RNA sequence: AGGGUUCAGCUGUCUCUUACUUUUAACCAGUGAAAUUGACCUGCCCGUGAGGCGGGCAUAACACAGCAAGACGAGAAGACC
RNA sequence: UUUGGAUCAGGACAUCCCGAUGGUGCAGCCGCUAUUAAAGGUUCGUUUGUUCAACGAUUAAAGUCCUACGUGAUCUGAGUUCAGACCGGAGUAAUCCAGGUCGGUUUCUAUCUACUUUCAAAUUCCUCCCUGUACGAAAGGACAAGAGAAAUAAGGCCUACUUCACAAAGCGCCUUCCCCCGUAAAUGAUAUCAUCUCAACUUAGUAUACCCACCCCACCCAAGAACAGGGUU
């Protein structure tokens, strides 16, 4: 009838022990699914036209410039792919939806905060919990065995991919800031109304219209951001450089996936399907991988012609 | 930048642009959609009485990096068909209306000095 | 829209807070140990332990000098932090202050908290103490700590 | 001078030849070879007295001998700030308070 | 075999049904073959709904 | 902006006892190990801060009494002591309170 | 400190608003009004003469913060025969 | 003989522009007419100012209405008109005049209904190639698919600039993905021809994305009015 923490009754010759013993055993867990193409894959199959693969779960590190041959500037935000792994496959049939799903987490966290179905879930799987989870949906041919770990390898640069993630809240927001409504002049007589909506509806309804743009909270919704290319991967850090501005706060979560715009469909020939697996990789990839218009930081002084 | 009833400089040796009382000509419409005006834009002056086209060169409002920052807002007049009223650019102006698109081609060659 | 605001609005504006800082400052300066609202506690609790930093930097700094006079409205108390609190948390680094929250005050209700500087002569707060490790669950803990540890070595 | 490499002043004899020299050299441009640089826009179509096309590197300007006259560019593209013109216009002047 | 019921005469292009989302514009109004297209037993369904009495019971 | 109706005496209950309004019982409340007093798990005992504020008074009293006036704050540290006792041998040059009274319990001397 | 207008400067009056502080505000504790109130178990569309009528549609109960389209909001009184 | 302005606008098409199609002019460039189409847009100012009079410079266009000037418990100007006063006129006078002018206080603590993220398909110009091409005697001058640049709208962001500094913000940056069916045409009896068909028939334009689990005292938070939510290894 009261309620407890890990470590409400542990002494202090005690909490020291418990903190070691879960991360270290958190640590061998996480090294024991280095290896998946030595631990019985699932098959592994061919790319086919009309096949969707599975994304990724990064953290939004923060933004730079980037400078192409052309000397144009762009900016790039790092998205860090850290702890990203594969839970459960789901079928076709057993989903009853048109495409089969997978189920993607990412950014470890502590098991004394989480429930306890979630914690023998993880149990079984052989995983630190993850702080968020995702459902990605794909063809038969793209199923990864569970407990499959992903890297920003997965991705390649010059490759368009599209991210989710809830965006910045601000709270009860008035019209002025919500919908960029204008308001009223400050003087000439205005009393007490400045950034009042003013009218809101007819006077012949005698009501107002559902989905009457009004004050109230705004932000903290899950917003997607498409048409964002890749123009640098480091494979050491397991950093994707995409162009552009993600959605959401530094140091949070957001779903990477491929593009899902019909102008840039039938791209995924030369990616890695259904993922990379460096275990099983004959030549070791590159520090970091750049694209062909990118100045690499190495590369001596740019000379237009 | 410049914007309708904003005083401007004229930079070439127009003797229309020359102002005896040392008066400035102000913009009265600038020919762009949200009516302001950047580097290359094109204005109409009420000068002298007069409504002649300008095309502005440089303007004291920051912009992209490596672009030069003027400590006035710069415009030399064009006629109505893109020759330039002047002859001569004295003031170093942007070379970036090189890449920008429109008809600079007269007033590059009759400038002077480049930044 | 507050985000990384870490500096609370109280008092009448900036002098104000400020001053009601300083004044908590000194009070606890004099007494080494003090109770005020929660907030104001909190408040003063990262001036209170730089304020070590500051007389650790010695007397004769003339920074520290004007610090201490300005942050001591009764000035009797500058040669006391540099001379007794100073030396006292020579050998430390950091954790000068302790900050415990106290039933709150029949007056309002607010929420109260008893800050003070450690090594005080005052009688010792009944501080909160963890569970003993005579207890089932450290005993079972324990034992497997050595089960572990013999296992590791073996 | 951070502008070009060659730069080219051509009299005509009419409007009519000046379009007909532009039209000329800028199809020879395209039909010639340099399928990767940007293509060049004729400069000037509503100006009859003055035609301008910018190439890569090279820039022509197309002008009847009035216009040459008006506006000599040989001088002033040969002496940079010891051009005529230029000396006959004062480099900066500010105006001060008066009595 | 909903799916496969008739109407008889021109129904299939002259009845419409119309529905309404509750936002402004959301008047949409789908024929018989439309809605059958979209929903083969919308319109038994419909029809029974109709003709059952209009009270609490009809639920 | 003025009511048209008087609302009834069943919708103001309905509003008054809503669970919202109603008051939340509390599950962090435990004795004191040392007085057997409640408290809360998070706040310090009320009967053992008294007590201390209480013994920290009369102590600061006697150092009132013997400093003897204000802007006397002395540059050395203080050791307080209570009937029966003699001053330590690393207790040296420090400013001795003194009390007419048994040492407490709790007051565990250094 | 009368009613209009003008030259220059000036500025968030505006282009187009933004940030901060105080007050207000929201929560906790103490004290504690007024206008108003036929009863209400107080929905939408169309029609009729509108939350209460007719035909359809909608529909578990309930608390807090905003909003001012309706309750010819007593609202708010004045003006006209 | 009543009426404007600010903010927010909802709906109708009797469609200003963006979309298809027929006729139509001597080839293109452009024009007129006719059908269908409400998904989207329809500018900034000056003297005025009972909102209509005169306009200037732009744009693809600067559409007509209803909504109790739509909207004043959101604000505001003029009149309905006042209490003071003058000039012109009427009246012996008090006083009056739709005549001309100056000045001149509507107050409100939300009880009820309705609503408070439509969980996401973008629109329009300009420039280059085609191309000075077809076409054209010349004058001139397009197709169709492509590429770039700009503006607005919606949704996000702080690496630079700027307002500023653990952050918020624009003047800054990033992304933006389908059709529209009016009719033009094969074969063919009624009416053995012909006929696109309120004949049986053919052909042309006749979905995906995001949410998908279930310790909490206390502390922190890019989360937040309270509540709720995320982290505490
Ligand atoms: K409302
Ligand atoms: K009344
Ligand atoms: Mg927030
Ligand atoms: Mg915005
Ligand atoms: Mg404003
Ligand atoms: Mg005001
Ligand atoms: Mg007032
Ligand atoms: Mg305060
Ligand atoms: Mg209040
Ligand atoms: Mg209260
Ligand atoms: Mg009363
Ligand atoms: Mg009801
Ligand atoms: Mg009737
Ligand atoms: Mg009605
Ligand atoms: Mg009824
Ligand atoms: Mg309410
Ligand atoms: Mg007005
Ligand atoms: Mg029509
Ligand atoms: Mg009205
Ligand atoms: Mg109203
Ligand atoms: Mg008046
Ligand atoms: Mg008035
Ligand atoms: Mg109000
Ligand atoms: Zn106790």
């Amino acid at each position: 009838k009261s309620g407890t923490w890990w470590d409400e009754h542990l002494s202090e010759e005690n909490v020291p022990f418990i903190k070691q013993l879960v991360s270290d055993e958190d640590k061998a867990q996480l090294a024991s699914k280095l290896c998946p193409l030595k631990d019985e894959p699932w098959p592994i199959h061919p790319w086919e036209p009309g096949s969707f693969r599975v994304g990724l779960i990064a953290l939004k590190l923060g933004m730079m410039p980037l400078w192409t041959k052309d000397g144009q500037k762009h900016v790039v935000t790092l998205l860090q792919v850290q702890d990203c792994h594969v839970l459960k496959y789901t079928s076709k049939e057993n989903c009853n939806g048109k495409m089969a799903t997978l189920s993607v987490g990412g950014k470890t966290v502590s098991r004394f905060r989480k429930a306890t179905s979630i914690l023998e879930f993880y149990r079984e799987l052989g995983l630190p919990p993850k702080q968020t989870v995702k459902i990605f949906n794909i063809t038969d041919n793209a199923a990864i065995k569970p407990g499959t770990p992903l890297y920003a390898a997965h991705f390649r640069p010059g490759q368009y991919v599209d991210v989710t993630a809830k965006t910045i809240g601000k709270g009860f927001q008035g019209v002025m800031k919500r919908w960029g409504f204008k308001g009223q002049p400050a003087t000439h007589g205005q009393t007490k109304t400045h950034r009042r909506p003013g009218a809101v509806a007819t006077g012949d309804i005698g009501r107002v219209w559902p989905g009457t743009k009004m004050p109230g909270k705004m932000g903290n919704i899950y917003r997607t951001e498409y048409g964002l290319k890749v123009w640098r991967i480091n494979t050491k850090h397991n950093i994707i450089y995409v162009n552009g501005s993600v959605p959401g706060h530094k140091n949070c979560l957001v779903k990477v996936k491929d593009s899902k715009l019909p102008a840039y469909k039938d791209l995924g020939k030369n990616l890695p399907f259904p993922t990379y697996f460096p275990d099983g990789d004959e030549e070791e990839l590159p520090e970091d991988l750049y694209d062909e218009n990118v100045c690499q930081p190495g590369a001596p002084s740019i000379t237009f012609a | 930048a410049i914007q309708k009833m904003t005083r401007v400089r004229v930079v070439d040796n127009s003797a229309l642009g020359n102002s005896p009382y040392h008066r400035a000509p102000r913009c009265i419409h600038v020919y762009k959609k949200n009516g302001v005006g950047k580097v290359g834009d094109q204005i109409l002056l009420a000068i002298k009485g007069q409504k002649k086209k300008a095309l502005i060169v440089g303007h004291c409002m920051p912009g992209p990096r490596m672009t030069p920052r003027f400590d006035s807002n710069n415009v030399v007049l064009i006629e109505d068909n893109g020759n330039p009223v002047g002859t001569r650019i004295k003031t170093p102006i942007p070379t970036s209306l090189r890449k920008r698109e429109g008809e600079y081609s007269k007033v590059l060659a009759i400038a002077q000095n480049f930044v | 829209i507050s985000h990384g605001r870490v500096f609370r609005r109280m008092g009448l504006g900036p002098e104000s807070r400020i001053h009601l800082l300083r004044n908590l400052l000194t009070g606890l300066v004099r007494h080494e140990r003090i109770e005020a609202p929660w907030a104001r506690v909190d408040e003063m609790r990262g001036y209170a332990e730089k304020l070590i930093d500051y007389g650790k930097l010695g007397d004769t700094n003339e920074r520290a000098m004007r610090m201490a006079d300005f942050w001591l409205t009764e000035k009797d108390l500058i040669p006391k932090l540099f001379q007794v609190l100073a030396p006292r948390y020579k050998d430390q680094t950091g954790g000068y202050t302790r900050m415990l929250q106290i039933p709150n005050r029949s007056l309002d209700r607010a929420k109260m908290a008893v800050i003070e500087y450690k090594g005080n002569c005052l009688p010792p707060l009944p501080l909160p103490r963890r569970d003993s490790h005579l207890t089932l669950l450290n005993q079972l803990l324990q034992g497997l700590r050595q089960d572990l540890r013999q296992s590791q070595e073996a | 001078m951070r502008y070009t490499d060659y730069f080219v002043i051509v009299s005509g004899t009419s409007t009519r030849h000046l379009h007909a020299m532009a039209f000329y050299v800028v199809k020879m441009y395209k039909h010639l070879k340099c399928k990767r640089d940007p293509h060049v826009k004729i400069e000037g179509k509503d100006t009859d007295d003055w035609l301008c096309v910018d190439f890569g590197s090279m820039v022509i300007h197309l002008m009847l001998p009035e216009t040459r006259e008006i506006y000599e560019l040989e001088k002033l593209w040969t002496l940079r700030s010891y051009d005529d013109q230029l000396a006959q216009i004062a480099p900066e002047t500010v105006p001060e308070d008066f009595i | 075999n909903t799916r496969h019921i008739a109407f008889s005469g021109n129904k299939w292009e002259q009845k419409v049904y119309s529905s309404h989302t509750g936002y402004p514009g959301g008047f949409r109004q789908v024929t018989a073959a439309q809605l059958h297209l979209r929903d083969p037993v919308a319109i038994v369904k419909l029809a029974i709904y109709g003709m059952l009495p209009k009270n609490l019971h009809r639920r | 902006a003025a009511p048209k109706n008087r609302r009834t005496i069943e919708v103001n209950r309905c509003r008054r006892r809503n669970p919202q309004k109603l008051i939340k019982v509390k599950n962090n409340i435990d004795v004191c190990p040392e007085c057997g007093h409640l408290k809360q798990k998070h706040v310090l005992c009320a009967y053992c801060y008294e007590k201390v504020c209480k013994e920290t008074a009369e102590i600061r009293r006697q150092i009132g009494k013997q400093e003897g006036g204000p802007f006397k704050a002395p540059t050395i540290e203080t050791v307080v002591l209570y009937t029966g006792e003699t001053p330590s041998e690393q207790d040296q040059g420090k400013r001795i309170i003194e009390r007419d009274r048994k040492r407490p319990s709790w007051f565990t001397q250094n």
